[PDB]
């Protein structure tokens, strides 16, 4: 996604994954 | 499935050789079962099944390479570990009131590093607040990110 100003992740804290 | 780096490929022909441990060059549910076992899981053979049918393309009853790879790679499912995510919920949910505010995970995104500003954070509150009452329960919460 593109984000400038904006978050870019919020996500990946509990689906941070392998 | 076999269109990854001969690295990633190694990998997965020393977990094959786990999950086939009879030699017979495919992976049935007991083989499966054994491995988990092994490691430290254990799902029932209804389980076992939904995701030896899930890679299972010849649907013959036995995992193949291309499927085991499929499996492996792109782990087949869009999830992750879900049951935990409740337990990170309370981590999310610093107040401890059983909800997660935007305030709260402004905290969190923080801990992450990548910074964003409240109204980021109140975006994505304004989105997975289902019950719109400005915070997000479990549900709310979990299907902000991983979805059922
Ligand atoms: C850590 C995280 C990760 O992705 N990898 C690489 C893959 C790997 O070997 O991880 C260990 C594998 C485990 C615990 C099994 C994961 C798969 C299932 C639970 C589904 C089982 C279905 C089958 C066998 C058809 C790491 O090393
Ligand atoms: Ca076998
Ligand atoms: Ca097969
Ligand atoms: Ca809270
Ligand atoms: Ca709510």
């Amino acid at each position: 996604p593109n984000g400038k100003k904006k978050r870019k992740s919020l996500a990946k804290r509990i689906r941070e994954r392998c | 499935a076999d269109q990854l780096t001969e690295e990633q490929i190694a990998e997965f022909k020393e977990a094959f050789s786990l999950f086939d441990k009879d030699g017979d060059g495919t992976i049935t549910t007991k083989e499966l079962g054994t491995v988990m076992r092994s490691l430290g899981q254990n799902p029932t053979e209804a389980e076992l099944q939904d995701m030896i049918n899930e890679v299972d393309a010849d649907g013959n009853g036995t995992i193949d390479f291309p499927e085991f790879l499929t499996m492996m790679a792109r782990k087949m499912k869009d999830t992750d570990s879900e049951e935990e995510i409740r337990e990170a919920f309370r981590v999310f949910d610093k107040d401890g009131n059983g909800y997660i505010s935007a305030a709260e995970l402004r905290h969190v995104m923080t801990n992450l590093g990548e910074k964003l500003t409240d109204e980021e954070v109140d975006e994505m509150i304004r989105e997975a607040d289902i019950d719109g009452d400005g915070q997000v329960n479990y549900e709310e919460f979990v299907q902000m990110m991983t979805a059922k």
